[PDB]
């Protein structure tokens, strides 16, 4: 939910796109997540070693 | 005598990005303008005379 | 006085639970200040800038600490 | 009678501000009287024609500055 | 306990008219009860499973007429 | 007050036969009933319309029944 008044300006200024801005950190943020998650199981399943 | 003059300005874009109910702001709707439509009507009258 | 600019945040109270309220406050920030830390977002707020701070609550060039506990101050849930 | 219609406002009165409301009304209105002047917009209302007056408000063919300030009153903020 | 699963509804209690409220009802109900007859929409809920039942109120597998009568009691009206 | 029009019909009285009489009527009729039911017809009258009733005796948007009957009674024979 980015702004519309914002990628005119931050286009105009920066060049950048302020979409594929947004839209690439969430969908890298979703793909880390996940990625976090089955880690976050395996030591989470995972039996308490040396013993 | 210059005391109170006249002006005119526009929407600081502090303002005008959220405008109603956008990034949780609240109140502030925008303007909107109608058109209306009504009508009229007339009737002719007679008029006559004899000899 | 911030001698910048005044980012203005007005929250509308309401009713968030039974006989409960989220306090509307009128508060103004030194606009230096506010671009660094506002925490406002579907705070039920409208803001403006302003050349001189337009509410009574006011926050200079410098706070921080007293500010940051201010704008999380916005959501306080009284009865 | 109005002898043409009656188109009926039924408000839905909210929580404005702290311990407050802006107060529902359901009214008629004679249908003539209601196409010339009607300010409802906004004000969570539910409009139904009818021939008969289905509320106990009613405003005939000449009222006018009385509904006139009547359905300018259903904004009205009390304690 | 129904040994399955719990299906916790959360309603959110609103001012429907002045000063006349729609309660906000916890409850959790055993969920092949909850998928055989709920009435849930529109009453501003939050729902959730569950292992066990989340909240104090619960139907278990056999009250059905006790919950079919209780899941259209979130939309009462009290004075 | 019937808030349209009114065809005011002025019958003038006649001598029917000896020592007798049709006496004459001034009455005005909402526009909306006059054309629905008019008998007038040699009634010896004559006929204007005004926004405003210009007789004495008024028949408004709902009599019917008991103008139906006064329309026709223009033709009552007196002594």
């Amino acid at each position: 939910a980015y702004s519309i008044e914002l990628t005119q300006d931050l286009r105009a200024v920066h060049g950048m796109d302020a979409d594929a801005e947004l839209s690439g950190i969430l969908a890298t943020e979703i793909m880390l997540e996940i990625n976090r998650e089955v880690v976050d199981w395996i030591n989470y399943s995972a039996q308490v070693g040396k013993s | 005598a210059g005391a109170l003059v006249e002006i005119a300005e526009g929407m600081a874009t502090s303002i005008a990005e959220l405008q109603e109910g956008f990034n949780g702001s609240t109140d502030n709707p925008w303007n909107e303008m109608g058109f209306r439509i009504d009508k009229q009507v007339i009737e002719a009258k007679s008029r006559q005379l004899k000899a | 006085a911030s001698a910048r600019g005044y980012v203005n945040i007005k929250t509308f109270e309401q009713k968030l639970d039974g006989n409960k309220k989220i306090e509307g406050k009128e508060v103004s920030v030194a606009f230096p200040l506010y671009s660094d830390v506002h925490k406002i977002s579907g705070a039920h707020y409208q803001t403006f800038p302003s050349e001189k701070a337009a509410y009574s609550t006011v926050y200079e060039e410098n706070q921080r600490t007293e500010w940051i506990a201010a704008n999380e101050d916005l959501w306080k849930v009284t009865g």
